[PDB]
């Protein structure tokens, strides 16, 4: 180069181009699939992360993982990018999708070295991605029965799929059917809003319970409230959203009287105000309310008198849930408090866990909402059980969606990558070489978890190539006996658009970083 | 817990960094290498400037930190002083080797298996290659010779040029051929003196049927060319004589000073006086030489050198038939000079070399000798110039002395990767995978030939392939041994006819040297790095 | 300093930043070995190139006193293996 | 530092990059002394970082001062230097070729041809031209005076010194026929020691001439000697006259009284039988590269013989070629063939303020002093280059008695005849050869951008011109701008300058289109 | 092993992948599982001198200078000031004892560095860590099988 | 073509072979290819397409001004010769409508 007096972009400016720029981002995205590659399978590992301010969150979800990565490099981000995506669109999958990108891409990186035209390769993974789409829509098994028993089976069986990779594999069986309960408590839209998760320091995994209803934590009680009844055996729930206490009547009010028989008038006004808010609330027949706005302590002495239960600055989605639940209607206005807008539920309770108090609705024959009550020993340990059952929640969801299910534990993407491989041998060879070192990149999933497993992955992939050359669908890796076994047989049951999402994203984030030639960093503003 | 002052890597990173290191090595150098290869130029940074293409230089003047880089490094320099040539070859092959092996171990394959397939692999080729890939020399003749050397001369400065220089260096190395006892050819190269000098164009460079010294007569007086020389080597100063430390003078009687400090310089006269009453004409010494000895020499219609090089002195002494003489001492202890003693040469004179004079010491008798006046545009093209041709003499030397040679262009390396491939499912279980490694990673030498002329180096490298493949299966077909790579076209072609080949020597010490070097960086899953 | 060095190849002159290693900096180092020798500071109160050669000559610190080759003769310095005339 | 395979200060850059960025070194390399060819050139002022002015228009003087940093350009300045060391002439012409064919070859590496074709083509296209200029080439009678006056004159008339051209050209032709030599069948011109350049400040440059002898800047070692001697018989020594010591440690011991004096006057004794050994010989002057001790300086001055002492080696050399004489270290060895009998005056004069010693009425002498006498020390420096460009000059066509056109005929010439040899070609690498023949233009360009004429009109004339028969001497007119024939002109270069210049150019461009990576940084390694 | 891993690429190229990446250790394996356990005995050590009737008490002091003598081993761990976060983990599950039972507090951090500790000598044989939790939930089922079997109903 | 990634003062990615936008995101400091930049984005505010070709063509064409300057063209007889070529392409164009 030249010093060129005066430059074209300013100091500070650094440009990579070339080859050597594309084997860089090929190697950061290794680095970036290595960082969460211990974390596939039934024997994976969570990893630890600590922020700035030292806290330290536990998780084995790639997708959290790589979001607590501050990663910096142009091309390493698609890779979290895609987990994100993937993590979205399905909810499971997110350490699959990065193995599959950066396997593509190693894959191809001696092809790159040697000057492959970019091009070349984007087709080549672009027809390859098709043709492994449309065999898994083609081989993928449904039942076309609509059987109940039948879908509630799959559906249990696909939670523990996506249950048996966490810290609460060992009691999968209990969280998916609690799982498959909530999602079919769900009406039409299965909206994540509706399945309300808390979490509650002490207990056992075990002790986790799922209420057909609504529970949420006591919110600051006032005077008096001790004295109210704290168990009804048919209570009418009054869902409202007002502020029961003394206060001014506006913001912008402003009262102007001249004698004191009007003062003492004024005072009785605002004290027959709240008493005629109060009176209609009690006369409307209800036996428990519950208002997002603040209520005072005049109001809850006044409940307590009636043998009343009162609970304000209740969250506004758990006013929503309880609706859900009990079915009445949050009123602004307690004018008009008739039978239809008050919430039924057969048992009303407030208990102890864990050194908390929690109001519970329970009997509710039509509630369209649940409520997880998580235990645990550590807040982390009960954010990872809460990420592993909203894994659970998503497939079981996607489920109920469409019911079309392929063995998991390698088999289909083994099956896959014989089909991939079968279909190369019978083109030109240029394409050849890449769609089999794509179908060869497909191999890695079986791979890491005979690695995780602490497996010999050689002996176990070719005896996996031998099964699946000669027929039989769906053998994958049977991590508990060390050898290989038929998944579809042991209920190893993955959505198929699980598996779909996952390699267009893989092949999509392949795709994106070989078509990148050159990189280009301007400086920082504002450096101070 | 370990309490060690240092840094400690275990596992998957130390291996990962010792590949990322040798590949680095590698990619430093992988552009250098074939005809389309171009060279480097590297700064001193102090304003020294070098442009070569030669590995082994690139790989020592770079400054160099990770162990396993040092050992590439090393690794080049050893191939250039046992070889000289293939420097660049060796280092890419072995960094090939270390990544693959890399690869399969990051699969749970144990190391040692991949030491094992390795070994075995080196040596199957080896073995293929003495077996059928090697063409003896002796029914082609000179022009054997000549193909070597300008192959050799390939990708360097001296490329288009190699009409020429090719036939310059076969009669330089022929020039300085002797047999010693068994009756073996030696070929005696470094004696050949590599004379550099900017000026004139490369065509013209001259080369001399003698011996040219980068030296000048030590005083004007002395003529510039002596018809028929007469040399006289000598290995001492010709000046004053001054006692030792144990001998000292002291005078009591002051009228023998005067003979004292007369004698102190009439014993190196009367020295002179003898080694030049038996016909002497051209003096050459290692030692100083004053003035009044240079006088004397004047005087007597002589020439004399003083401050010769020793290499340079023994080289004259055994062209011209003289013997190096540390001192006029014979058996009867007397000081005597005989004509015995004495070389001669057809001319010896004082040429002018680009407003510089050097003497040549034409067409010495009883024994012929050879050097190389290189001519340039200025000092780093003539280095360089001295750099390519050093390097083409090494590869005359080793082509006359083992009369076997292989076909160039990479069609060996697409043999051996054939053959072994399909060798490796012969035996073995594990190390099957390691042997096959090996012969994929034998073929980073074509993928870098056919890379640095921008062609397809996936379509050139699977024709290759192709014409080996049908070479090793088909019987009647076995001519195809010599399909090589033509850079120039970018089209498979026929080497061994277009006249392009290495010595066998290269490519199985490269290939030796290669293995060890991997499988010496392989052992290592664990570094300790104390604290300075 | 640069004319000195021309005829002095076996002296190492060099300049280096006074900053890099105030009180002798609000208003020429001889080393040998790795000991000091020369130590003159402050040399204006006591030029040209000639100057400067006798200032040092005179003190016995600049060594006391060269035909210029065509560029380059050597090339290494190993075993040779200088030709053995044989029979 | 973790890791560092390179050390941190080792930088690496290869690419498309590193020849754009050679090639455009060699480009401003070459802008810097564009303007310093041809008959019209302006001079240039450069600052010595010592402290001195470097005032002069030649190509290497001005590059030799430059420092730069950029490599491609180091290789630039070592061509200037190698250019100006082989032939001494065409040193800006090589300089700006190399520049020009750098410049048509980024042409062709900015598209997708690789070097080594460029490079293969500019061989090719380097071997035609040294065939063209061969064959374009006219003999030389070099025993015509007149002729040789007018090469002289058409090299230097684009320096300072043209206005004082026939002074200088008979200055530069007696300089280099006298000290022309021939030993033991060897053929010797020596211009580098012999032929000295003394200048001295003052006067007027008129006055310049060559002695028939050598002048050197030294006086009597005592008054009483003779400052003017008709007929002097010089012998030349290099041991002292004076008394010293023994190499090997010679401690004395003195006991009797009379050993002290008698050792003093053994002292005298010897230096009497010193200057007796020189007085056998009847010399007149005798000349020393050591000093005269005073006795010996006595003993001499009895015999009437004048002496001088502490003369340079390189001056003695000089004096014995010009007296025939020899240099003898031991006064007891001297002969009679020795004594330097030739020079037919000697006189130490004095000029401005101090004594000069002439030796100038040698007969036959091969050796001479170059006497400048002018206005400022630089215009004599600029002066003195002038006369060593137009003695190297006469040297090479001595040695070679070949001439070839100026003016920019023989680079369009070639250029044309390389075309007609491309035509037929039905090739790749024609291209680049049509090319770097084409890129000869720039040297008759860069006359007329010089001279201030019409660049693009006065090129096509000139080229339509060549492409007829005989018209191979046709080039521009420095001073006017207009075509004129070089028969008539009487411009004409030595044909070994034009064939070093052509050679140095198209291997400087090959040397830096081999190359495509740069790494620094790393220590000496010493 | 620490430091994470710099390449800064085979093409000499500057490789920079996570922010402060220099700034940045990281453990990984079996020497993390090894300083985990390391750390969980020494907090488990620390709490298993203050047991049962004769255990002594900790007599612990806060930032500010109070000082507060105590034998509840949620407190003496809620108080302590920590930055190894297995150390963090021994604290919370101490609070979650607290939280559920109230009592048996110390006993909690004894059992799981005991239980930690023997997993230690576990893995130098060449066991999977999810092999030995899977086996430690066994273990715990049947001990829990056991307790219900031989407890006593009191009024 | 091939895509570039570019990385602002903000350290927003951008992943696009879309000369207009490759521009936009690049600090341009010099004058002269400032007045290209303007020229390209005048031509994307106009059209929407072309960008690439309307900055290689300024390109190629200051590339051959700079050397019929240096064959000895003086500026204004490059710019007419420019303006002249310009509309005479202007006037073949809409013949060459297929
Ligand atoms: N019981 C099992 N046996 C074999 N393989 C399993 C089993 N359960 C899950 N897997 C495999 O483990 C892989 C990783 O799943 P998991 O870690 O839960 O989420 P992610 O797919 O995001 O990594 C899945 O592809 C699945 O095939
Ligand atoms: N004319 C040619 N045609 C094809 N290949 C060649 C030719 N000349 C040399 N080669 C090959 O190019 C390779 C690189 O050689 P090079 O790197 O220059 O030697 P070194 O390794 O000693 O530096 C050699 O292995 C040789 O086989
Ligand atoms: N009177 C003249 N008319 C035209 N051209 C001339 C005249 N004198 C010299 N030249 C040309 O000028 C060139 C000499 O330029 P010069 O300044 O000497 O450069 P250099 O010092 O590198 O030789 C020669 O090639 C010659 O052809
Ligand atoms: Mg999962
Ligand atoms: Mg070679
Ligand atoms: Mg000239
Ligand atoms: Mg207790
Ligand atoms: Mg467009």
């Amino acid at each position: 180069m030249m010093p060129t007096p005066v430059i074209l972009l300013k100091e500070g400016t650094d440009s990579s181009q070339g080859i050597p720029q594309l084997v860089s981002n090929i190697s950061a995205c290794q680095v970036i699939a290595e960082a969460v590659r211990t974390t596939l399978g039934p024997r994976g590992m969570d990893k630890l992360i600590v922020d700035g301010r030292g806290k330290a969150t536990i998780s084995n979800d790639g997708a959290t993982i790589l979001k607590l990565l501050d990663v910096v490099h142009p091309a390493a981000k698609t890779l979290v990018d895609i987990a994100k995506s993937q993590d979205a669109e399905v909810g499971d999958g997110t350490t699959s999708v990065t193995l599959l990108a950066a396997e593509f891409l190693k894959q191809v990186k001696p092809y790159v070295e040697e000057g492959l035209h970019p091009q070349i390769i984007i087709r080549a993974f672009r027809t390859a991605t098709q043709l492994a789409v449309n065999k898994i829509k083609e081989i993928a098994v449904t039942v076309k029965k609509a059987d109940k028993v039948e879908q509630r089976k799959l559906l249990e069986k696909c939670a523990m799929t996506a249950l048996s990779s966490k810290l609460i594999s060992q009691q999968k069986a209990f969280f998916a059917k609690m799982v498959v309960d909530a999602v079919m408590m769900l009406d039409d839209l299965l909206q994540l809003k509706m399945i309300g998760i808390k979490k509650v320091q002490g207990g056992a995994l075990e002790d986790s319970q799922l209420v057909a209803g609504v529970a949420f934590k006591k919110t600051f009680s006032y005077a008096g409230f001790e004295m109210q009844p704290k168990k009804y055996h048919n209570p009418k729930i009054a869902l409202l959203n007002v502020e029961l206490e003394l206060k001014a009547e506006k913001d912008n009010a402003e009262i102007r009287v001249h004698t004191v028989e009007d003062y003492q008038a004024i005072v009785d006004a605002e004290w027959n105000i709240l008493y005629d808010k109060l009176e209609k609330i009690h006369h409307s027949g209800a036996k428990v309310v519950l208002s997002k706005l603040p209520i005072g302590d005049v109001a809850t002495q006044y409940f307590a008198d009636r043998d009343m239960f009162c609970a304000g600055r209740v969250p506004e989605e758990d006013l929503k849930r309880t609706m859900m639940a009990c079915g009445g209607s949050i009123q602004t206005s307690v004018n008009a408090l008739s039978a239809d807008v008050l919430g039924r539920c057969q048992v009303f309770e407030e208990t102890q866990i864990g050194g908390e108090r929690y109001n519970f609705f329970t009997g509710c024959p039509k509630a369209k909402t649940c409520t997880f009550i998580l235990r645990g020993g550590a807040e982390q340990f009960m954010e990872e059980t809460e990420r592993s059952l909203h894994d659970a929640i998503m497939i079981v969801r996607r489920a109920i969606k469409n019911d079309s299910v392929v063995a998991g534990g390698g088999a289909i993407e083994m099956e896959l990558s014989k089909y991939l491989r079968d279909y190369s041998r019978t083109i030109p060879g240029k394409q050849q070489l890449l769609i089999g070192a794509y179908a060869k990149a497909l191999e890695i999933i079986p791979r890491q978890l005979c690695d995780n497993a602490g497996f010999d992955a050689t002996n176990i992939l070719n005896k996996l190539r031998a099964r699946h050359a000669q027929g039989g669908t769906w053998y994958g890796v049977d991590i508990n006996n060390e050898d290989i076994a038929d998944n579809f047989e042991a209920f190893v049951w993955e959505p198929a658009m699980v598996r779909i999402n996952a390699l267009t994203a893989a092949s999509e984030a392949a795709c994106l970083i070989v078509s990148v030639d050159e990189t280009i960093k301007n400086p920082r503003s504002t450096v101070d | 817990p370990l309490s060690v002052f240092g840094d400690r890597s275990t596992g998957e990173t130390i291996r990962s960094q010792n590949v990322m290191a040798a590949a680095s090595i590698a990619n430093i150098v992988k552009s250098s290498l074939g005809p389309v290869g171009l060279d480097k130029m590297l700064v001193d940074d102090i304003g020294d400037v070098t442009i070569t293409n030669d590995g082994a230089t690139i790989l020592k003047l770079l400054e160099v930190e990770h162990p396993a880089a040092k050992v590439l490094c090393e690794l080049a320099d050893l191939q250039d002083k046992e070889v000289g040539d293939g420097t660049t070859s060796v280092v890419i092959i072995a960094a090939e080797l270390l990544k693959n092996a890399d690869e399969l171990v990051k699969q749970k394959i144990h190391p040692t298996s991949v030491i094992s397939g390795y070994r075995l692999a080196c040596k199957e080729a080896v073995r293929y290659i003495n077996e059928n890939l090697i063409v003896n020399t002796d029914e082609l003749g000179r022009d054997c010779l000549i193909n070597a050397a300008k192959t050799s001369m390939s990708s360097k400065i001296i490329g288009i040029n190699g009409d020429f220089f090719a036939n310059m260096v076969v009669d330089a190395v022929l020039a300085i051929k002797y047999t010693d006892i068994r009756g073996q050819p030696r070929y005696p190269v470094n004696s050949v003196n590599i004379l550099k000098a900017h000026g004139r164009s490369q065509m013209e460079s001259m080369l001399i049927s003698g011996y040219a010294l980068n030296c000048v007569v030590g005083s004007q007086g002395m003529p510039k060319r002596i018809v028929n020389a007469k040399i006289a080597c000598l290995d001492f100063s010709l000046q004053k004589t001054k006692m030792k430390l144990g001998v000292q003078v002291v005078i009591t009687d002051p009228e023998k000073l005067d003979q004292i400090r007369q004698r102190e310089s009439d014993i190196t006269k009367e020295r002179i006086q003898k080694i030049l009453a038996t016909g002497a004409n051209v003096i050459l010494t290692t030692g100083g030489i004053d003035d009044m000895c240079l006088k004397y020499f004047v005087e007597a219609g002589a020439m004399a050198v003083r401050r010769v090089l020793k290499r340079d002195l023994k080289r004259i002494a055994k062209a011209s038939g003289a013997t190096i003489l540390s001192t006029l001492a014979n058996l009867e202890g007397e000081e005597t000079f005989e004509a015995a003693m004495l070389g001669q040469a057809e001319e010896v004179v004082q040429e002018r070399i680009c407003d510089d004079e050097l003497i040549l010491i034409k067409n010495t008798k009883a024994r012929t000798s050879a050097s190389i006046i290189l001519r340039g545009a200025n000092d780093f093209m003539c280095d360089e110039m001295e750099r390519s041709l050093h390097d083409a003499l090494c590869v005359v030397k080793r082509v006359l002395e083992s009369k076997s040679v292989v076909p160039g262009g990479g069609a060996v390396e697409a043999a051996l990767s054939i053959y072994l491939e399909n060798y490796a499912t012969s035996m073995g279980s594990r190390e099957q995978l390691a042997i096959a490694e090996f012969a994929r990673s034998l073929l980073v030498i074509p993928n870098t030939l056919a890379v640095n002329a921008a062609q397809d180096s996936t379509d050139l490298v699977a024709k290759l392939r192709a014409f080996h493949n049908e070479a090793q299966v088909n019987p009647e077909r076995k001519n195809l041994k010599w399909i090589g790579l033509d850079l120039s076209n970018g089209k498979p072609r026929d080497n061994k006819q277009a006249g392009v080949f290495e010595p066998t020597i290269v490519k199985v010490k490269s290939l030796k040297f290669a293995t060890e070097a991997a499988i010496t960086i392989l052992r290592i899953d664990d570094l300790i790095k104390l604290h300075p | 300093m640069i004319c000195l060095a021309a005829e002095y190849p076996a002296v190492k002159f060099c300049k280096v930043k006074s900053s890099v290693i105030s009180q002798f900096t609000r208003n020429l180092l001889i080393y040998k070995g790795g000991e000091l020798i020369g130590n003159f500071v402050r040399v204006t109160d006591q030029f040209f190139a000639v100057d400067l050669e006798a200032f040092l000559q005179e003190f016995g610190l600049l060594p006391e006193k060269l035909v210029l080759t065509s560029v380059r003769n050597s090339a290494t310095c190993h075993s040779e293996d200088s030709d053995l005339e044989i029979d | 530092r973790p890791v560092l395979v390179l050390s941190q200060n080792t930088k690496r850059e290869s690419g498309r990059k590193v020849q754009s960025g050679n090639i455009n070194a060699a480009k401003t390399i070459a802008d810097i002394i564009r303007t310093c060819l041809g008959p019209k050139s302006m001079m240039k002022m450069l600052l010595d970082p010592m402290g001195g002015i470097v005032m002069t228009n030649d190509g290497n003087a001005i590059l030799r001062e430059i420092q730069v940093q950029h490599p491609a350009a180091k290789s630039m300045i070592e061509i200037s230097r190698t250019q100006d060391e082989e032939v001494g002439d065409g040193t800006t012409s090589v300089i700006i070729l190399a520049g020009e064919m750098l410049s048509v070859a980024e042409h062709f590496l900015e598209q997708q041809m690789h070097p080594t074709v460029v490079i293969s083509a500019y061989r090719k296209a380097l071997d035609d031209m040294i065939s063209t200029l061969k064959k374009i080439s006219i003999p030389v009678d070099i025993s015509d005076s007149d002729m040789m006056l007018n090469i002289i004159n058409s090299s230097i008339t684009t320096k300072a010194i043209s206005r004082w051209s026939s002074l200088a050209c008979n200055i530069a032709l007696d300089a280099v026929k006298m000290v022309q030599f021939e030993e033991n069948g060897r053929k010797e011109i020596d211009i580098k020691k012999y032929a000295r350049v003394e200048k001295i400040p003052g006067g007027i440059i008129e006055d310049s001439c060559v002695l028939r002898g050598v002048m050197i800047n030294k006086d009597v070692t005592h008054p009483r000697m003779r400052r003017y001697i008709k007929n002097p018989r010089i012998v030349l020594l290099d041991s002292s006259l004076e008394y010293k010591k023994g190499e090997s440690q010679t401690d004395i011991e003195i006991t009797r009284e009379e050993d002290f004096t008698r050792i003093l006057q053994m002292e005298e004794e010897y230096i009497q039988q010193l200057c007796e050994d020189i007085i056998q010989l009847k010399p007149d002057v005798v000349i020393t590269e050591k000093g005269i001790s005073d006795l010996a300086q006595h003993y001499l001055m009895r015999a009437n013989i004048t002496a001088i002492r502490r003369v340079r080696k390189t001056d003695n050399n000089r004096i014995a070629r010009a007296c025939g004489a020899r240099i003898v270290s031991r006064p007891e060895e001297l002969r009679e063939d020795d004594v330097g009998t030739g020079a037919g005056l000697l006189e130490i004069k004095k000029i401005g303020d101090e004594y000069f010693t002439f030796i100038t009425d040698c007969k036959d002498p091969k050796a001479c002093t170059i006497l400048l006498r002018g206005a400022s020390k630089e215009i004599l420096s600029e002066v003195e280059r002038n006369l060593q460009d137009a003695m190297q000059v006469c040297r090479n066509v001595l040695l070679d008695p070949q001439l070839v056109p100026g003016g920019g005929a023989s680079e369009m010439a070639v250029a044309h005849a390389l075309t007609e040899k491309s035509k037929a070609m039905t090739g790749v690498e024609q291209w680049p050869y049509r090319a770097v023949a084409q890129a000869l233009e720039v040297i008759p360009r860069t006359l007329i951008q010089n001279c201030g004429a019409s660049t693009i009109r006065l090129l096509t004339s000139l080229r339509a011109k060549h492409t007829q028969e005989n018209c191979e001497t046709w080039g521009v007119n420095g001073e006017t701008g207009t075509l004129v024939d070089m028969k008539e002109l009487g411009i004409w270069e030595p044909l070994a300058v034009k064939l070093q210049t052509y050679k140095t150019a198209v291997e400087t461009a090959v040397l830096l289109l081999r190359i495509d990576d740069i790494v620094s940084g790393h220590k000496k390694k010493g | 092993a620490s430091m994470g891993t710099l390449a800064f690429d085979e093409y000499g190229r500057p490789f920079l992948i996570i922010k402060d990446q220099d700034r940045k250790s990281r453990l990984m394996g079996l020497e993390a599982l090894k300083s985990h356990i390391m750390a969980a005995k020494a907090v488990a050590n620390t709490m298993r001198t203050s047991l049962g009737p004769n255990g002594l008490d900790k007599m612990m002091v806060d930032k500010d200078g109070d000082v507060t003598v105590t034998n509840d081993g949620a407190t003496i761990l809620s108080m302590m000031d920590v930055d190894h976060q297995i150390a963090k983990l021994m604290v919370e599950l101490s609070k979650s004892q607290d939280d559920e039972i109230g009592d048996g507090t110390t006993g909690v951090v004894v059992l799981a560095g005991a239980l930690l500790e023997e997993a230690e000598q576990l893995l130098d044989r060449g066991i999977h860590p999810i092999r030995i939790a899977d086996g430690y939930e066994q273990a715990a089922r049947v001990a829990i099988e056991h307790l219900d079997k031989i407890s006593d109903s009191v009024l | 073509g091939m895509n570039k990634m570019v990385i602002n003062h903000l350290e927003k990615l951008f992943v696009t072979n879309d000369a207009a936008t490759i521009l936009r995101e690049l600090e341009v400091q010099h004058p002269a290819a400032k007045m290209i930049v303007m020229a390209s984005h005048m031509q994307e505010q106009e059209v929407g397409d072309g960008t690439n070709f309307v900055l290689v063509f300024a390109g190629a064409l200051l590339e051959l001004a700079e050397e019929l300057l240096r064959i000895g063209l003086s500026v204004s007889e490059v710019i007419e010769g420019y303006e002249i070529a310009c509309r005479k392409a202007h006037e073949i164009l809409p013949n060459l409508v297929c």
